[PDB]
């Protein structure tokens, strides 16, 4: 095999770039803009009657004819510019190509006129469509994960977190995934802590290296029974965090880590003394600067608030080191902030260990929650005002006093109304709207939950979880119009959400749009569709409206999702109506056989008789 | 879509139509109607008695939405006397993104790696505990040895 | 002969020998690119195939081989454009498309996997392509509507191993 006397770079370097011709489109856009400005002038000159009059007058005056001639020349140029593939040229494809060019023309006209449309006094609603290969969906992915967490859609939230992780694998996205894993539960906290570790190793972020320390502190106290060695490295990790800022409030924060560490009270006291010295120096410098032109407890407050943002409830250690600040400082509002912190810790403890709300409510019965900062502003700071707001929210969350969902509604309404009066509707967490809607749904009224979801949507139009909850409540209240309506709005706002598609399919089935329902169900099935109740209702509506094959498919999906819930009985009934599936009939008789309930076995006997008939 | 429409009544009528959008809530912050999702070229046609006309509708999608654009407005200069002057036609166009989670699996086996690391950390506990073993044994011995 | 031999790089060598002798002949460059792809010499493959289709357009074999080089390079967008141009051309080679579908399976972008796979199915229906089609559909999503048709095709294919695979695929479709 003889080689080349020459090299491999011997082919000539033509170096010919590839430019796209698009001049005709810009010419059409400019001409359409001018013609549209003239049309707007005529529109100002002389409702739907106005539009009919304007078209009639244009036809009479012949300006429409000149419009037609100029636009015809422009469209001919455009067609020659873009559509010249040709080929087989069959008539149906010709109709399709005419539709394609017409749609392109309207798209160009809308793009050209979007400037004036936005400039119009009507409220500019940006189109939700943002088809993106994750180049910018980041951040918005975090928002979607936050909404999924607020509603409790754990798997979807985890999938979105993993998606952004694959997209960026940055320190802050690792940190967000770790925080969400914390929020999930105690078991997931190991994954949370090492995602913290991954973010730390990638970058010693300032906000980083504290979450891992919090996880380490959570160890040796967690329900999974970690040992002291797990918390041993916390001191070193937070010492490195302190080295991130050696003379700051983070040092007083780490003083809590020493306090948690056993038999280190001397080091903790030394750290507290030097922290007090540093705080006094800072306060003196501030006073001197102001003249020329307390803090430890506030630091402990903030260092308690950060683990409150996290899922950890062990910032009770931060509380325990809070007030022992030597000498009772001026109470002011820092004392009220500390009381709010301890109430939040109590509620977190009740969440961590169930059935604790009964004794949680014992304190707020009297002399707790500042009586919502004396139930009025009076002469009190905005700290007291927000404290009263949060106290109202916590009291309303405290359902298990006696289960009085009525007072739960009263205090949720008071809280959201105070928020609306202050104008800070968006500041209200989605958990609050979810709780209010769930409380209304607990009572017989579902339309009330529907309208509170609508209120949440009005406060936060960008979010789609509120709209989807509104659709759920409308379905529950059997208002098909608004149900399909808000569900479609939510779906367009946030795709990739199987629950929205499933609810849309259900509403389409109820309205009778069988093909729309099939499409929506197929799309949702391609997506998650974890909820079995939606599929069961779909199957019920199918039982009502035929389509036994669809019944079989949906019920098989239900069976795959959940083994023993006697959905095999519905499987068997559907395939007995089909009357060709004796093998699966016996299989599902066996399914009921190891389902093992008295009524289920009676139904199994009935199904066996039907199978013997078939 | 290619929806077909059939006449009857020995009357020829000009088939024009209008597009009325879905009437989104007062609080909806979406404009899903101004750029027409559905387009047709046979607009403003003419229909003779006893004839069928097919109109091909092409659905253009910019996101994965239902894009409910109820055309629902067909006007004819001899306004129809068949249960309402204007006929209705409900259009729904569903798009899908086809999310790619094949690499989503890749993130998972990390968690197995930290299961391994957790095992290592637990083994550290075994180290510490077995440290207690060694001093215990020798103590009685020297006494009886003497 | 050298392609039958183990080192297809030798076949690439005599292909550029024909190319160096006559630069005008695009067939020699196209074959040389084929053999660089066989030998995984991706850089020279890309250069030779690019020069080949520059010399001669309307060569769907060259377009498909370019797409293969692009996919194995990871430039998925360029691969998509190459397949678009190839589909504007004939693209009669089934093996090239099958390798393209395999590279899509390895790299994601499943919608392109089906585009290529129904292309293969149209080109050659009885070649057990519907088995891979059903695999692709099932892995992408629950699309039993097409999964049933793919299972029927696999059943009518009627080979023993293909029927074992068809039974497994039908169990998956029931799932």
């Amino acid at each position: 095999p003889p080689p080349r006397p020459l090299l491999e770079l011997i082919p000539p370097r033509d170096l010919t770039p590839k430019p796209p011709p698009t001049t005709a489109v810009d010419e059409f856009k400019a001409k359409v803009r001018v013609i549209a400005r003239a049309l707007a002038e005529e529109y100002k000159a002389v409702a739907e009657g106005r539009h009919k009059a304007l078209i009639f007058e244009l036809n009479r005056s012949g300006k429409y004819a000149q419009m037609r001639d100029s636009l015809k020349t422009a469209v001919v140029s455009l067609v020659r510019e873009k559509y010249r593939k040709s080929g087989s040229m069959s008539p149906n494809e010709m109709a399709l190509l005419y539709n394609d060019l017409y749609g392109s023309l309207l798209a160009a006209v809308h793009s050209s006129l979007n400037d004036l449309v936005d400039a119009a006094a009507a409220r500019p609603r940006a189109p939700p469509p943002a088809p993106v290969p994750d180049k910018q969906r980041l951040g918005e992915l975090l928002e979607l994960a936050a909404q999924a967490e607020a509603m409790g859609d754990t798997d979807r939230a985890e999938l979105l977190h993993q998606r952004r992780l694959l997209a960026k694998n940055d320190a802050q996205v690792w940190y967000e995934y770790g925080t969400y894993c914390l929020r999930r539960g105690g078991a997931k906290r190991g994954r949370a802590e090492e995602c913290f570790r991954e973010a730390l190793a990638l970058e010693p972020a300032h906000r980083g290296a504290l979450l891992a320390l919090l996880g380490c502190s959570v160890a040796a106290g967690r329900n999974t029974d970690p040992a002291y060695l797990e918390s041993a490295e916390a001191a070193a990790h937070r010492l490195l965090d302190v080295a991130g800022r050696s003379s700051l409030d983070a040092w007083a924060a780490l003083a809590v880590v020493y306090r948690a560490y056993g038999e280190a009270k001397r080091a903790e006291l030394a750290s507290c003394e030097q922290e007090m010295a540093r705080l006094e120096k800072q306060q003196l410098a501030a006073a001197a600067a102001a003249a020329s032109a307390i803090s430890l407890a506030n630091t402990l407050l903030e260092s308690l608030a950060l683990p409150a943002e996290a899922a950890l409830a062990l910032e009770l250690a931060a509380g325990l080191r809070h007030w022992p600040s030597v000498g009772p400082d001026t109470r002011t509002l820092h004392a009220l902030a500390g009381a709010l912190a301890e109430q939040a810790l109590a509620r977190a403890a009740g969440g961590g260990a169930a059935s604790a709300a009964a004794e949680a409510m014992l304190t707020p019965g009297s002399s707790v929650l500042s009586m919502m900062r004396a139930d009025a502003g009076e002469a009190v700071s905005s700290v007291a005002a927000e404290a009263a707001w949060r106290c109202r929210l916590l009291v309303a969350q405290l359902h298990k006093a006696r289960g009085a969902t009525d007072e739960a509604i009263r205090f949720y309404q008071e809280y959201i109304e105070a928020a609306r009066s202050s104008g800070r509707l968006a500041e209200v967490p989605l958990s609050a709207w979810l709780e209010l809607a769930e409380a209304y749904a607990a009572r017989g009224q579902a339309r009330f939950a529907a309208d509170v979801f609508l209120l949440g949507a009005s406060a936060r139009p960008g979010c789609a979880v509120l709209w989807r909850g509104a659709g759920r409540c409308f379905v529950g209240a059997e208002e098909l119009g608004p149900a399909d309506m808000a569900l479609s709005e939510a779906n367009v706002l946030d795709p990739e959400d199987p629950e929205a598609w499933g609810w849309l399919a259900l509403v389409a089935l109820r309205e009778g749009r069988a093909e729309d329902a099939e499409k929506a169900l197929a799309f949702g099935l391609r997506c998650g569709l974890g909820d079995p109740g939606l599929l069961l209702d779909i199957a019920a509506e199918y039982r009502a409206a035929g389509q036994r094959r669809a019944e079989q498919r949906v019920l098989q999906e239900v069976a795959v999702k959940l083994m023993p819930e006697s959905c095999s009985a519905r499987l068997l009934l559907a395939r007995c109506l089909v009357a060709q599936r004796c093998g699966a009939e016996a299989a599902e008789a066996v399914a009921a056989a190891r389902q093992l309930a008295a009524h289920e076995d009676d139904e199994a006997a009935v199904a066996e008789l039907e199978a013997e008939l078939r | 879509g290619s929806v077909t429409l059939v006449s009857r009544g020995t009357a020829a009528v000009n088939w024009s139509w209008r597009r009325v959008p879905a009437p989104q809530h007062a609080h909806a912050a979406t404009e899903l109607s101004q750029p027409p999702c559905f387009a047709a070229s046979l607009q403003s046609g003419v229909l003779l008695p006893g004839q069928s006309l097919t109109v091909a509708v092409t659905f253009e999608a910019a996101a994965a939405g239902t894009y409910r654009e109820a055309w629902e407005l067909v006007t004819r200069p001899p306004l129809q006397g068949s249960e309402g002057p204007c006929l209705t036609l409900r259009l729904r166009g569903a798009a899908e993104v086809r999310d790619e989670s094949g690499t989503g699996r890749g993130a998972l086996e990390e968690a197995l790696a930290e299961k391994e690391k957790r095992a290592k950390v637990a083994a550290a506990l075994e180290r510490v505990l077995r440290d207690v073993r060694m001093p215990r044994r020798p103590q009685p011995h020297e006494s009886v040895e003497e």
